[PDB]
């Protein structure tokens, strides 16, 4: 199998400037490469077939070169529309395969997240349920490391994460974070910290709360 | 006017499989061999296989060895997706052809068919109000409030804040699995505006023909 390789999960670039994504083929597929592009829930546009060939109907903006082992998509002018996923394939042989995707994103001012912790509600502890909340909201970049701690110690059993694709109007990032034990383990602790490490600040940003403790 | 018709998102169980369909349209169906590739959240586009409905079968990807033996027919220009097992299988799977006659690259593909593999029934989501600790109002002069929405099935559910009227300073986010989708919602405000100026968050569950319209007060 044919690996199809780009190195850079996200690019960031911004509106009106030149910016090219790569891709490296594991072997030498000659010139039998193609470029899509997708953007959330919709299928993938053909952007380049066979290397460095325009499809029909997209625009000038859009150019691919490279022709052996090394590959790259460049867009001379970036415009809004443009922010999406951009995926590499070979077919010079089967089995075909994909690159994992380069996602564009706007590139903005850092942006420090607000970060929000919230206990379990009585309504969930009555059905034997607690879930502790903390939101991580317009930050930038999307770059952050969100921790839990109880009583000190981290926490990684029993997390589960969410998060937004990059803001169209702020260009900025937001998480959830919940903590999801029994009522009966929520109840043996008594300290619950949700720690977020971001380039914005030295000090992780901390939220915490103790159980029955104003 | 080249064009492929994808099938209606279905749910299986962890057990059986599930037939798609894809219904060319616009070009001689059998001029064209169809193709069909998978795609899923962690492991990005992965192609499948190939079928030409003038007779030359087919021809799979190694890894979808017998847990995805394509099938075709004329007279209605349709192609079919059999997946066999189905467990591990949830994701969107696309229809794709070719454009001209001498590259493989895809310039057609059908709109997408989500395949949910799951063992649970229709499920009302639990939603429960999200407030600062002792109501009080924060520290600052922003306050954030939330709603968690957990052990619902299927997807999806809609969540507003006030009925639609408070739309600024919302985050709502993508619903996780784990035997009852889970979402989460959190709004901002102007401290001094709550809990004078009530919020409360609504959340809509089609499949259920539910609704819950959770205030979010002061707590202790």
């Amino acid at each position: 199998d044919i690996v199809m390789t780009q190195s850079h999960k996200f690019m960031s670039t911004s509106v009106g400037d030149r910016v090219s994504i790569t891709c490296k083929a594991s072997q030498d597929v000659n010139t039998a490469l193609a470029w899509y592009q997708q953007i959330p829930g919709q299928s993938p546009k053909l952007l380049i077939y066979s290397a460095s060939n325009r499809y029909t109907g997209v625009p000038d903006r859009f150019t691919a070169s490279g022709s052996g082992t090394d590959f790259t998509f460049t867009i001379s002018s970036v415009q809004a529309e443009d922010l999406a996923l951009y995926y590499c394939q070979q077919h010079y042989t089967t089995p075909w395969t994909f690159g994992g995707g380069t996602k564009l994103e706007i590139k903005r001012a850092d942006a420090a997240p607000t970060v929000s912790i919230f206990p379990p509600s009585s309504e969930q502890l009555t059905s034997g349920g607690a879930s502790v909340v903390c939101f991580l909201n317009n930050f930038y970049p999307k770059d952050i490391n969100v921790k839990w701690a109880i009583d000190g110690a981290e926490r990684a059993g029993g997390v589960l994460n969410s998060f937004t694709g990059q803001d169209s109007k702020d260009s900025t990032y937001s998480m959830s974070s919940t903590l999801t034990l029994t009522k009966d383990e929520y109840e043996r602790h008594a300290s619950y910290t949700c720690e977020a490490t971001h380039k914005t600040s030295t000090a992780p940003i901390v939220k915490s709360f103790n159980r029955g403790a104003a | 006017a080249v064009h492929l018709q994808g099938t209606e998102l279905v749910k299986p169980g962890a057990s059986a499989g599930v037939k798609l369909s894809c219904k060319a349209s616009g070009y001689t169906f059998t001029n064209y061999d169809m193709n069909w590739v998978r795609q899923r959240p962690e492991q990005g586009l992965e192609w499948i296989g190939w079928i030409f409905p003038g007779d030359g079968s087919t021809r799979y990807n190694e890894k979808f060895k017998g847990k995805a033996t394509l099938t075709t027919d004329k007279s209605s220009s349709t192609a079919y997706q059999l997946n066999r097992l189905t467990s591990e299988d949830s994701a969107v799977y696309f229809c794709a052809r070719r454009g001209f006659h001498g590259s493989y690259s895809f310039a057609y593909w059908g709109q997408g068919t989500l395949v949910t593999v799951s063992g649970a029934k229709t499920t009302a989501p639990s939603v429960y109000p999200l407030a600062p600790a002792a109501g009080a109002a924060g520290a600052g002069s922003s306050v954030t409030l939330g709603c968690l929405v957990k052990g619902y099935f299927p997807e999806p559910v809609t969540l507003t804040w006030n009925s639609g009227s408070l739309s600024s300073g919302v985050h709502t986010f993508p619903a996780v699995l784990a035997d009852l989708y889970t979402l989460s919602s959190s709004v901002t405000v102007t401290s001094s505006t709550w809990p004078a100026e009530s919020i409360t968050c609504n959340v809509a569950h089609p499949a259920s023909s539910t609704k819950v319209d959770k205030k979010i007060e002061p707590r202790g």
